[PDB]
């Protein structure tokens, strides 16, 4: 079905932002292993966190993740303007099926 | 009575809550509710419910024996539980959490559904582990083996405090330690080299 | 293969050969002694529920008192001795019994023929569940009697040694 | 370290089957990863389409279940996306990726061959290509 | 363990559908008792597991497909398995040993008084001569004689 | 034969066929064909032979754990038999089939000439089929660590019930005894077992 | 489960040749102590004996391959001796108690008639062997013992 | 000695070393080295020591058994050793090589403030009884103490050696190795749900 993430967050510089993504209770087993992604514009998805705040190399430390029940988030702390992007949540559903979320524009004001 | 005109006849009754340091101890509290109880200190649930508390299909051992966190005699009392369940093969009817250093393992005895099938064999290994009493949840109660059946949908393992839960039956180690002994006796190969 | 562990002296009140239940290990009881007669049995027989419970609890008394305590109490030792203390092979009997709908022990509770002016007493027996509770002492009523007769034949090569 | 790199037809018309092919350099696709598609309509959110493994095992989108085939050549060094009866939709820009996932079906099979495997699953697209557009039009 | 299995039921009978070419065979407590306390007898390991056979069949619920799991428990209590890998290491080192089908039984021939059947043993794919272990038949005979005596010593 | 002048010698051959519907009952056709029977109608054929019927080095038990579409029993006498193997450490010795619930396991032999996989086979067929495997190998008796036949290929088929049983009786003994051996003799893959 | 193995003849019972034993010429014992290993479920020396024979058995009837094997006992041993036997040597050794170590045992034997008593292990407890003055308790009994079987034995 | 008038205490010592043809013999040397012979030719050592020798996390297993190069009864030994370990769970404590036939284990017992719940005690109690002659003066304590055995050694190496008459602190025995045939897989624990 999808899972379901804000349409929109914002936020000054040098804040914190929280971006979420919620799993429908029908489809807890469907919402495991939370990975977010950036995606700038007209460029490739780069995987910014995966499992909860575990991250690549080279991806700071501002990022980071949280997982609790049938919701799961991302932390941008220290927001800064290059931050812009659309970020997105996706579940690895146990019927081996990747799961994206609707996808978040972040602002930066 | 008094037999042979000599002999009274007298009775025992073991105090087997005594054997808690050494070994587990086994007793029901109820239809749905039985327990194992690992010293003074902790000990794990094993409740038969119709509702789930693993909504997941995964469970990661391997990662929970990296990170210990764990009891390492509860998590010997669920190997032993484990392995002697006769011809295990649905991978997927069991879940589990070790989040934290926890213990909750899920058995879907509705995913295989009359008689032998996988809900039989766990149901069979549950009736061994939980032996002082667990006939009550058991459908029929005796004359079956093979066929061994409950209404409720799944077995849940949790781990819990001592508390004296032993009303229905007194506390045992005789399911525990003959579980011991028909460890790896019925599994499946799944492997050309194990 | 064979349990092998041997009870140790653990009262003299009776003969050294005999064994002592003290309070703690009986529910709503005092100390009872069995003489080395009765207890002498668990040495051959591998039949006897309460002689694998002898070495049970004489297993755990010996080990909570000479061993070192770990912080967290290990089931391991447990695990590498139970063959040694009981006949696994009786407790897959009395399961077998179980599921069959025939009577069983469940490890609780025994009986046995105490003579009333001697004190002498046999080992004792297992006392068998059915259907949910006890045999209310008729329905194993002959194993009694044969019980009280193997008492009335052990004193008789007591008198011709 | 490496690239993924899409190449295909970038017109379809409808009802035809598109065909992408996925060129993996610097990384052995023989690995024990999972490469797979996923597909972003052109200002709408992404959707995973499908992945394969080296045992040649394949999972999908149970919405893109009937319409597509995911097929991998390790001869080549490649893998690569079949979605037959094009329509409107799927006008989209399509990429590759390399997922470190565990599905257990593979991990039971291949416990003999390739032995025990390692455990830094992220469970997350760790790779990506550059994406190319696709547009289903007459 | 060791096994633990009690024979039901004096003696214990041996009906016509256990047998080959053979009626209804019974042997007395005195035989039978023996059962209970020696680990090296192959009759004894067979006769548990034909009257665990009755009872399971008689008392359990029967799976529409059979199934195997409760012998697989059950086993250990009524045989011992070292007997049956003894046979298999003398029949690999070339001496005679019994393949658990033919047992023999000295009877006596007014009384009915028998023994408890001892495995007839084969060897190089043949059942050995009476000849070969007339000497282990002899000390059998002595040992019923003996019993008889300890009846009459009662 | 009176002995003593007392005591009549009279023999006893048990019918173990009776045992068919609570264990596996296994005996000898001939030189090249052994059976395990399984209530009334089911059992494998273990068949020794210079002719292969699998011909690829697959083996997918996880898959065919996951369809079930098997016999459970002749399953579990398969588990025992493979478990009950000295030192298998040989994975390409073993292929199977598993499809449609069909049961076709094969053992190449020609991996060979003492201490080898093939004779840890061949033991193990010697365990499971002892009422009268040792015509199959080369040596009747004398032999354990070099035991050795003609055959390349050992292969266990699932089949119906019919009088297979000419040279020897039907006999639980070599799975029985074979229970407890079960895991005894294996080598660690891995580990963390 | 239970051990079986028969033993073999050497009247019954056993002798063990100097090769058995260490700094010793041969040694038999008569059938009326051996035959006791028949039906003991926890005697060493018995355990030992069927060892011994099962070894002696085995490198004269088997062809032998050309590296060691180690397959005949790991598959053999659970009928030759009581591994529980061996678990309860380790229970009195952790345990501070005195404890066989299968290297020494001891048998009391009769001057004028040389019978002897199926021997018993000799134990251990601070890595030394325990003095007689110590465990003279159970040569007591084994005595007793002789005296008893010898009276039943003149009963006859 | 005489007991009872008449009966004369007489002591039997067994040579255990002509069992070698049939089954393994260990024993001890010193309190840092044990020896575990099969036979008149091969063995294992079973040195305790403060000096790592692999210096790796991988063991491969698999590769070893493919190839093929190893003496078996030696791989049997260590696979009775491995599988005696009970609650073994920390796979990185322990490290091996295979490389020609060879073989050489190497068990971390540094990986351990009470030290009674690690992997070090299960590989020092299997060690225990592996060399039940002699191994209980490598050990902190000689007894008394079962969960929490503890020795000052870093590293235990098991690795393959040529036969000589090492059995200088205690007689050579199959004892520990019969012993711990029985016990394989009793207290080891799961790690994958269809095994
Ligand atoms: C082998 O087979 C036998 C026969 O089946 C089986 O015996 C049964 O064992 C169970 C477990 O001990 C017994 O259950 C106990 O029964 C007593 C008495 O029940 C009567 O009296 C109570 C009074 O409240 C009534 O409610 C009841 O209806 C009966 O009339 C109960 O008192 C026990 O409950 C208490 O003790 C439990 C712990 O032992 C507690 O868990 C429970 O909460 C209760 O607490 C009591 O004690 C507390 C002490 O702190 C106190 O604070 C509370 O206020 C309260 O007083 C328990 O139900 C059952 O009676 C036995 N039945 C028979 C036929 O003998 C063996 O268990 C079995 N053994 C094995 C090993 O399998
Ligand atoms: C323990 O060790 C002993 C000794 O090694 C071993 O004994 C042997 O057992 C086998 C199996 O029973 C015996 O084989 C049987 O022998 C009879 C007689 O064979 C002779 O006569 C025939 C006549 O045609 C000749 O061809 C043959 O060469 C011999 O001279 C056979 O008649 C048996 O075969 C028939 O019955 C079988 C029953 O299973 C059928 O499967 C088979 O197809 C045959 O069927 C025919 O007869 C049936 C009625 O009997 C009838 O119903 C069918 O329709 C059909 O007409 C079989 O070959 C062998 O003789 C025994 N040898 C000795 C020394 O006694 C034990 O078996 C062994 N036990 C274990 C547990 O290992
Ligand atoms: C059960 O428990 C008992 C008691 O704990 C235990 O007994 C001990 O056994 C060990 C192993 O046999 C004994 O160790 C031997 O001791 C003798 C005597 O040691 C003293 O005298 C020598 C004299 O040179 C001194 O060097 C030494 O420091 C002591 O003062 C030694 O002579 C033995 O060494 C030789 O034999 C060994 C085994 O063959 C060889 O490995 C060693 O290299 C030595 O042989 C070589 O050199 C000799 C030099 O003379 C030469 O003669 C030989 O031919 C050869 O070249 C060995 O150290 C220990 O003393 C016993 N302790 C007691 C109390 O009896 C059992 O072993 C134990 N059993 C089991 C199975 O656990
Ligand atoms: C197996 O399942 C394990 C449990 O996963 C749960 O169940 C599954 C089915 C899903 O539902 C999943 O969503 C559930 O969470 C799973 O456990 C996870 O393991 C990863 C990898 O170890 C952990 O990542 C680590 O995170 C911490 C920080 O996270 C904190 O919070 C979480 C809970 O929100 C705690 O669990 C953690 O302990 C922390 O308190 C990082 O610190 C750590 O490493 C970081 O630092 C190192 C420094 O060197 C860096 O190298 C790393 O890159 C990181 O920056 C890890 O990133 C994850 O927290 C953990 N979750 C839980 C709940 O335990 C496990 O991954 C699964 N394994 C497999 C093989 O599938
Ligand atoms: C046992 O399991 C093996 C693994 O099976 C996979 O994993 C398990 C867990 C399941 O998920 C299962 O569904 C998976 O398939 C299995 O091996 C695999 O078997 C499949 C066929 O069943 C093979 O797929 C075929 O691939 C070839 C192309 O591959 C060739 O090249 C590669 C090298 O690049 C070689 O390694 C291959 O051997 C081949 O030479 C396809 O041509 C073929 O048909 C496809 O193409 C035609 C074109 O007309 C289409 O019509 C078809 O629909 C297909 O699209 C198959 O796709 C897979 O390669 C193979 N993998 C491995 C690792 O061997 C094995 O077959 C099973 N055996 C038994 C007896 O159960
Ligand atoms: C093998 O190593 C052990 C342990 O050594 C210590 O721990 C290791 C992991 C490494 O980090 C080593 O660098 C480190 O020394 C040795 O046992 C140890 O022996 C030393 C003395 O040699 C002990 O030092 C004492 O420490 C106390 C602390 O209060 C001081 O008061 C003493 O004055 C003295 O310095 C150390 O405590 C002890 N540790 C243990 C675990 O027993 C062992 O001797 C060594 N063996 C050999 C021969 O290499
Ligand atoms: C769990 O098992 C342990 C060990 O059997 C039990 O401990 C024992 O508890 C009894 C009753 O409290 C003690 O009896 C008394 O102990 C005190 C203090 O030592 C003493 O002063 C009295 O004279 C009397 O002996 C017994 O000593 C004690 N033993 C030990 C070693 O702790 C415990 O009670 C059991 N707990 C449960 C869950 O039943
Ligand atoms: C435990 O196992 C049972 C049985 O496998 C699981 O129940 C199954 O749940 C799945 C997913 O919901 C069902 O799939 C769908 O069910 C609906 C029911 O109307 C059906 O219309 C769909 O076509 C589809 O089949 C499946 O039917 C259902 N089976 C049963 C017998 O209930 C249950 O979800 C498992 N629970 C856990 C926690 O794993
Ligand atoms: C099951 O075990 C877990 C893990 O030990 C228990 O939760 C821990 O409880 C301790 C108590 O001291 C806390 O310090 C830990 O922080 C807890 N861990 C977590 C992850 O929450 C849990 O309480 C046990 N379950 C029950 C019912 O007692
Ligand atoms: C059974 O094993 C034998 C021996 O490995 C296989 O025969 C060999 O196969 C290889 C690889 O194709 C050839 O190079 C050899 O020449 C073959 N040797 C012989 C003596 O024929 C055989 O193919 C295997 N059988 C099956 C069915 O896999
Ligand atoms: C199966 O084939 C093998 C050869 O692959 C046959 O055995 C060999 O046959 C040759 C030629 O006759 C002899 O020189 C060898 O001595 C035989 N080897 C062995 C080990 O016996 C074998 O006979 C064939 N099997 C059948 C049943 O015909
Ligand atoms: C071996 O087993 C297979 C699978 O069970 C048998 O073939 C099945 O036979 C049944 C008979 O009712 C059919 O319903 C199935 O459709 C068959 N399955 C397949 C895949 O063909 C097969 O007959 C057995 N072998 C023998 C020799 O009887
Ligand atoms: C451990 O075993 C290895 C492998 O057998 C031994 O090294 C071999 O020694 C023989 C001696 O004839 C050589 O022919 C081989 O080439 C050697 N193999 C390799 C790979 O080098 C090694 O010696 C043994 N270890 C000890 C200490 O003796
Ligand atoms: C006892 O038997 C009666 C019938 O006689 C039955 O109603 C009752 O449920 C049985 N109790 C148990 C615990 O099985």
């Amino acid at each position: 079905a999808g899972l379901t993430q804000p349409a929109s967050v914002s936020g000054s510089p040098g804040q914190s932002i929280t971006i979420s993504c919620t799993a429908a209770n029908s489809d807890i087993g469907d919402f495991n292993f939370v990975s977010w992604y950036q995606q700038r514009p007209d460029k490739a998805p780069k995987l910014m966190v995966y499992e909860v705040s575990s991250r690549p190399s080279g991806v700071s430390n501002r990022f980071s993740g949280s997982k609790s029940g049938n919701t799961a988030s991302l932390t941008i702390s220290g927001l800064q303007a290059e931050d812009e992007a659309d970020y997105y949540c996706t579940s690895y559903t146990s019927s081996s099926t990747f799961v994206f979320g609707t996808g978040t524009k972040v602002t930066v004001l | 009575s008094l037999y042979k005109g000599v002999y009274e006849l007298q009775t025992l009754e073991l105090n087997m809550e005594t054997l808690n340091m050494t070994m587990p101890l086994s007793c029901t509290k109820n239809n749905s509710h039985h327990y194992i109880m690992v010293g003074n200190e902790t000990g794990l649930e094993l409740t038969l419910t119709n509702t789930s508390i693993i909504n997941h299909k995964f469970c990661n051992l391997s990662d929970a024996h990296k990170k210990n966190l764990y009891d390492h005699a509860l998590m010997s009392i669920i190997s032993t539980f484990h392995l002697s369940i006769p011809n295990f093969n649905q991978y997927e009817a069991m879940s589990c959490d070790f989040n934290g250093g926890k213990i909750s393992v899920q058995y879907n005895l509705s995913h295989s559904y009359h008689c032998g099938t996988v809900a039989n064999g766990v149901l069979q290994t549950f009736m061994r582990m939980a032996w002082g009493g667990s006939y009550i949840a058991l459908d029929s109660g005796c004359g079956n083996w093979d066929c061994i059946m409950t209404s409720y949908q799944y077995l849940i393992i949790q781990n819990t405090t001592w508390e004296d839960h032993c009303q229905f039956s007194r506390p045992s180690p005789i399911g525990y330690l003959g579980l011991l002994s028909q460890r790896t006796r019925d599994i499946y190969i799944s492997r050309r080299l194990l | 293969g064979t349990f092998t562990w041997t009870l140790s002296d653990s009262e003299g009140k009776d003969t050294p050969g005999g064994y002592c239940l003290t309070r703690w290990m009986l529910i709503e009881a005092e100390l009872k002694c069995f003489g080395n007669t009765a207890v002498a049995k668990c040495n051959e027989k591998h039949d006897e529920e309460f002689c694998d419970m002898l070495r049970l609890f004489d297993f755990n008394k010996q080990a909570i008192q000479r061993l070192k305590a770990p912080a967290q109490m290990s089931i391991q030792l447990i695990n590498k001795a139970v063959n040694a203390l009981i006949n696994d092979q009786l407790i897959m009997k009395n399961h077998l019994r179980d599921i069959m709908c025939i009577p069983y022990c469940n490890y609780s509770k025994y009986w046995y023929l105490n003579h009333t002016t001697t004190g002498r007493t046999s080992l004792p027996k297992c006392w068998l569940v059915s259907n949910g509770s006890y045999l209310n002492e008729t329905h194993f009523s002959d194993d009694i009697e044969q019980q009280a007769d193997n008492m009335i034949t052990e004193m008789l090569q007591k008198e011709y040694m | 370290q490496g690239t993924l790199r899409e190449s295909g037809p970038g017109l379809v018309r409808p009802s035809e089957t598109l065909s992408l092919t996925c060129g993996v350099s610097g990384y052995s696709i023989s690995s024990g990863y999972y490469w797979g598609w996923i597909r972003q309509p052109p200002g709408k959110g992404l959707e995973w389409i499908g992945n394969i493994y080296r045992s040649g095992s394949t999972y999908y989108n149970p919405s893109l279940k009937s319409r597509v085939t995911v097929s991998i050549d390790t001869s080549k060094n490649q893998f690569s996306l079949k979605l037959n009866s094009v329509t409107a939709a799927d006008t989209a820009v399509y990429y590759c990726a390399r997922s470190g996932i565990k599905v257990a079906d593979d991990y039971y099979y291949e416990m003999d061959v390739w032995g025990q495997g390692t455990d830094d699953y992220s469970y997350a697209m760790d790779v990506w290509g550059q994406g190319t557009t696709v547009t289903v039009s007459s």
